[PDB]
């Protein structure tokens, strides 16, 4: 079992107890990002002029 | 000591005590004060 306090700053479960653990934000950023291909969908005669 | 104050200071309840020989008063502060803490402190107290 697991327990959190926001208040105490503190998470212990079994023989673990963590204290003052602090965390910042990475960039996010991660390159090879997905490329959608994008495209309508339209009604097209066959005999344009 | 407890009582002590608690005769001299009516005013003190129950919950505005913690003990001074060890580091359990900063749980007790947290837990009462909703965990935003205190404004001023008076720290005449050692390194831990």
């Amino acid at each position: 079992d697991v327990v959190v306090s926001r208040w105490l700053r503190v998470t212990v479960a079994g023989g673990v107890h963590i204290s003052g653990l602090h965390t910042e934000s990475a960039p996010r950023r991660q390159q090879e990002q997905q490329v959608p291909i994008l495209e309508k969908f339209c009604f097209t005669p066959h005999t344009e002029e | 000591k407890r009582a002590y104050l608690q005769a001299r200071f009516p005013q003190l309840d129950s919950t505005s005590f913690a003990n001074s020989r060890d580091t359990s008063f900063e749980q007790h502060v947290l837990w009462h004060t909703g965990g935003k803490g205190v404004d001023l402190v008076l720290n005449s107290l050692a390194e831990e």
